[PDB]
């Protein structure tokens, strides 16, 4: 597929924004449980994901599901400084994880992240977060797709009028954010492992054990 | 569950 | 104010030495890590832009990145020895086993990409400055290391398309290194509480920031 | 702290 065609696919494969119904975590747990169903269908619509073996698909979703939930939250919370928009009817206020999420959303704001860039970063997380942990061609498949998303990201920056120096700088700035997203995810699941969790959410938690 | 979906 | 070639030379120069295991398994690793940390701190102060930071910003970056920096070093040393991890030249190994597989998978990645030492020192610099930037000068330095990485790739006769792709697959490694670190510290904190194999004083302080 | 000392 082409870059413009790749962007198009991700943009209308995009999951909807859901609404909210101890009680705080109960609401977030419920919200996350319904989002996961839409995430799975979104993942299957991510180009290259269905080409992977079924077990390889489960693994990628088990590793990245909270990352994907958090990069979504961070995106929704962009235009609302000092607050986190878990749902349009559920915006939270001022804990360490909360500060990091807020700091991440402020970074996207200051970088003025685009929706086309956002859907690429999210697809990258899906494919990359569990790409490492004989089966080597599926791994090579994911890399070639990751390379395609990379080119796609470069295309967008170049299309909007950015230097070759600015393209690689913004590329680095965005990809380094994912490191924090991974960090916020790991700290998040450490808290969730330590409010009733749903059956699907229990399975997602028993992949990080 | 995840596999079923 | 430094050039790319000056940046690279400065980082290969401040490169910490490869230590040996003073020869229970985690005891040897704990001891090895503790000695490496002393060399890491002096390496950090020689990383361009780090000394310009507040002394309280320096402590913080080290507290967040120390295990990442340790693990990316291990992964680098284990490159030419697939299926095994080279903690020390005299300590080569074959709930930590999950972390081992990830470290092994990361080193296989670097070998498959044929990571260069000049790229390695840049990545290690990036980890130090980025892993705790969230929680304007650091960004400028991070941008400088980015341009520095591009320079190295370009100088090796690599496509502009190949540069953006290699730069990407390199920075996506750091996400895994972050992951391995977070999982590692979760394990190290358990061993402290279960009072199995004692962590050193400096290593205890590094743990009490997470 | 020990970390501040070695700096
Ligand atoms: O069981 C839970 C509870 C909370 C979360 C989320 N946030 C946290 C909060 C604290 C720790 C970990 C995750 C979350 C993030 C983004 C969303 O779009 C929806 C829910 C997910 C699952
Ligand atoms: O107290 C410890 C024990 C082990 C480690 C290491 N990593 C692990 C391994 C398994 C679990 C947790 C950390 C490690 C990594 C790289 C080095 O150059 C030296 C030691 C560090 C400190």
């Amino acid at each position: 597929l082409t870059a413009d065609q790749m962007v198009s696919a991700l943009l209308d494969a995009e999951p909807p924004i859901l609404y909210s119904e101890a009680s705080m975590m109960g609401l977030l747990t419920n919200l996350a449980d319904r989002e996961l169903v839409h995430m799975i269908n979104w993942a299957k619509r991510v180009p290259g994901f269905v080409d992977l073996t079924l077990h390889d698909q489960v693994h990628l979703l088990e590793c990245a599901w909270l990352e994907i939930l958090m990069i979504g939250l961070v995106w929704r919370s962009m235009e609302h400084p000092g607050k986190l928009l878990f749902a349009p009817n559920l915006l939270l206020d001022r804990v360490e994880i909360f500060d990091m999420l807020l700091a991440t959303s402020s970074r996207f704001r200051m970088m003025n992240l685009q929706g086309e860039e956002f859907v690429c970063l999210k697809s990258i997380i899906l494919l990359n977060s569990g790409v490492y942990t004989k089966s080597l061609e599926e791994k090579d498949h994911i890399h070639r797709v990751l390379d395609k998303i990379t080119d796609t990201l470069i295309h967008l920056m170049a299309k909007a009028g950015l230097t070759l120096q600015q393209q690689h700088q913004r590329l680095a700035q965005l990809l380094l954010i994912l490191s924090h997203i991974r960090h916020m995810s790991n700290k998040g699941m450490e808290h969730l492992y330590s409010v009733p969790l749903s059956d699907l959410l229990l399975e997602m938690l028993d992949a990080h054990r | 569950i995840l596999h079923r979906l």
